[PDB]
């Protein structure tokens, strides 16, 4: 699934339910400090997943 | 003698008023994060 | 009885203790419930009531008055404080436009006090009357009717001593000592290079009094190679902006500027003229006397023997500046380690000194 | 830092997790490497352990005589 | 399709003046009123629910706070069932979100009918108010 940028745009809930990694220069999103625990999932949108450069999360998907 | 015995019941309340307090601003923080 | 003491005591400490941090928590909240507010600065006041914005968050902007706001205090490239819907001025900020911190880095006071590096004392003396009176007496030169003292040069190597009499000044007027590196006034933008040297000069009046090194003047200012075009036009912006603040109606008065140069006979001429540098002060090698006083100092502050010689040492040196006295400490120190001991004696003074002259003239 | 994103505000400060050494300076922490590839320097080394090591190490001995202490 | 949303000075006061503050942050509260026949909706009264500091949702809905407010309403003599919902969101007044849409099928189907009220506070220093 090729995804190095995953916007999912403003699928809100809150803790938490965004969910999002956006790595890209503008809008850097940290979901950092070891482990959540998850069965598949980081947030809906057709694009649950990590970038090409991870800020933790360890890869869904 | 009552003076020491009549305190330390309304002690034991206060003590449960600010845990419904702190209990609360818990709460806010994690709507908040 | 004795029972209902001992619980009665130990609950009232816990309910205070416990009290003071609940209520932080709840203060926290309530500063977190605040909402964003954003930052321009005023392009130029276009009324009393209506204002030309270039936002620091977005395009172009009219914005107004609010309540109870300073309206003619707002002046060209100050920061200001909007707010994000009503946009209006909420506060005014001091002007900043450039990083304080890093293209300034900040010296409040000064490393040492201007009579602990005595063996410099003819520079000092003389320093000390042209850049602290007129900062703490202004009055004097404007009573007279006089202009205050304008630019002051430090030149000779850099350590000779130097770097002492620069920070020195600045300690005992209690000035921002504000170090600057001059190839960093070196944007390569579109009056990014006109930004920078303002910004100094006015975060000099509203922190004044202050000091503003200007460090190397010949990375931003000098001869040059022929003064033509070969990308020494950057150079030549750079000194322009010194010479136009300088000879017009801007002047310096509680900024005072200090040029630092390896020799003085480098400088454009327009700076060796008076209106730009008017102190210009030479640092030589000290006398016997010089160095004498220098040492005595020097050595005070190490712990040592009664045996110690002063006498000795000054008569062994010849051509010494305060870092070369402070290399006969250090070295002496290295024998001293060595020697097994926790102080400093004649034993380890002697063979360091001779090997601080050997290495040098 | 963390910062809300619809309220504008700094609700906690975190540690670095990936932020910049300002890439162009090469970092080698603690090699392991030692005085017996090369022999025959002695006096050299013996210069170089007086010059940095032994005040590194005798910190103390350097503030009892009161004396300056070399960083480069 | 047509119906005519009755609402009242109080309600559109509080709504505008709490919307203001509110945003960026979504703002959420209860409509309070009462449905006589149809082609009729009366809005007699809103009070305000808690605020979070990413935005409200359908997650953080209270049904205990929502309850303390309208049994101490009742002793004064307020006595009105829920009629809907209102919430802030800029760039809606004419579209509404996914999230919106589930949210609003979800409340309805606890009321008889219910309306959704979304007010946008960015156009409502122009001149204009967009509700």
């Amino acid at each position: 699934h090729p995804l190095q940028v995953a916007r999912c745009t403003k699928i809100i809930k809150g803790e938490d339910a965004k969910y999002v990694i956006n790595l890209k220069q503008i809008a850097k999103f940290v979901v950092g400090l070891g482990e959540r625990v998850s069965p598949t999932d980081i947030e809906e949108g057709m694009r649950v997943g990590v970038d090409r450069s991870k800020y933790n999360i360890e890869l869904p998907l | 003698i009552r003076i020491f015995r009549s305190e330390l019941q309304r002690l034991s309340h206060e003590n449960n008023v600010m845990l419904e307090k702190i209990k609360d601003n818990k709460e806010k923080i994690k709507n908040n994060r | 009885h004795r029972r209902y003491d001992d619980q009665l005591k130990q609950r009232r400490q816990n309910i205070r203790d416990l009290e003071k941090l609940y209520d932080k928590t709840e203060n926290d909240i309530k500063a977190l419930q605040s909402i964003g507010q954003l930052i321009g600065e005023v392009m130029k006041e276009l009324s009393e009531e209506k204002y030309i914005v270039k936002a620091s968050s977005g395009p172009r902007y009219i914005v107004g008055v609010r309540n109870s706001v300073d309206r003619s205090k707002l002046k060209k490239g100050v920061r200001v404080t909007l707010d994000i819907t009503t946009l209006t001025i909420m506060r005014i900020l001091p002007r900043e436009t450039d990083p304080l911190v890093y293209n300034m880095t900040s010296f409040e006071q000064g490393e040492i006090t201007f009579d602990g590096i005595g063996g410099l004392t003819e520079q000092i003396r003389e320093l000390r009357e042209v850049i602290e009176l007129p900062l703490k007496n202004p009055e004097i030169f404007q009573r007279v009717g006089i202009k205050p003292p304008k630019g002051v040069l430090l030149y000779g190597p850099p350590g000779t001593g130097k770097t002492l009499l620069a920070k020195a000044v600045a300690a005992t007027i209690g000035a921002n000592f504000i170090f600057s590196p001059a190839s960093g006034i070196v944007d390569k933008y579109i009056g990014e290079s006109a930004r920078i040297i303002r910004e100094m000069f006015a975060y000099a009046k509203e922190h004044e009094p202050c000091i503003i090194f200007m460090d190397e003047v010949d990375a931003i200012g000098g001869r040059r190679f022929s003064e033509g075009t070969s990308a020494d036009r950057e150079i030549q912006r750079t000194l322009m902006e010194l010479l136009t603040q300088m000879d017009g109606f801007d002047n310096l008065g509680q900024t005072k500027i200090i040029m630092a140069t390896n020799r003085p006979d480098t400088l454009d001429p327009a700076l060796l003229r008076p209106g730009r540098l008017d102190r210009k002060v030479e640092i030589p090698l000290p006398n016997e006397a010089g160095r004498l006083e220098i040492f005595k100092i020097h050595t005070a502050k190490v712990k040592k023997t009664g045996e110690f010689d002063f006498e000795a040492a000054v008569k062994m040196s010849d051509g010494f500046n305060g870092a070369d006295i402070r290399n006969c400490a250090t070295e002496a120190g290295f024998f001293a380690i060595r020697d097994d001991r926790d102080h400093i004696n004649p034993d380890d003074l002697m063979k360091a000194v001779r090997k601080v002259a050997e290495v040098k003239k | 830092v963390g910062v809300n994103k619809d309220s504008y505000l700094i609700l906690d400060t975190l540690p670095s997790e990936f932020d910049s050494r300002v890439k162009a300076m090469e970092v080698d922490e603690k090699p392991t490497e030692t005085y017996s590839d090369v022999g025959g320097l002695d006096k050299q080394i013996e210069e170089l352990v007086e010059a940095i090591v032994l005040p590194m190490k005798r910190a103390d001995k350097f503030k009892d005589m009161g004396i300056r202490a070399p960083k480069g | 399709t047509k119906e005519t949303v009755y609402i009242s000075s109080i309600a559109l006061l509080k709504m505008l003046k709490h919307g203001r503050a509110g945003v960026p942050m979504e703002v959420m509260g209860l409509m309070l009123g009462e449905f006589v026949d149809d082609y009729t909706v009366n809005v007699v009264d809103v009070f305000a629910m808690p605020q979070s500091g990413t935005g409200v949702s359908v997650e953080a809905v209270d049904d205990v706070f929502q309850a303390k407010m309208m049994d101490m309403l009742k002793q004064t003599g307020r006595d009105q069932m829920v009629v809907g919902w209102y919430h802030s969101h800029p760039g809606f007044g004419c579209w509404l979100s996914s999230v919106d849409v589930n949210t609003q099928k979800s409340f309805e189907q606890l009321n008889s009918r219910a309306v959704a009220v979304v007010v946008d506070p960015i156009q409502s220093v122009k001149g204009k108010v967009v509700i």
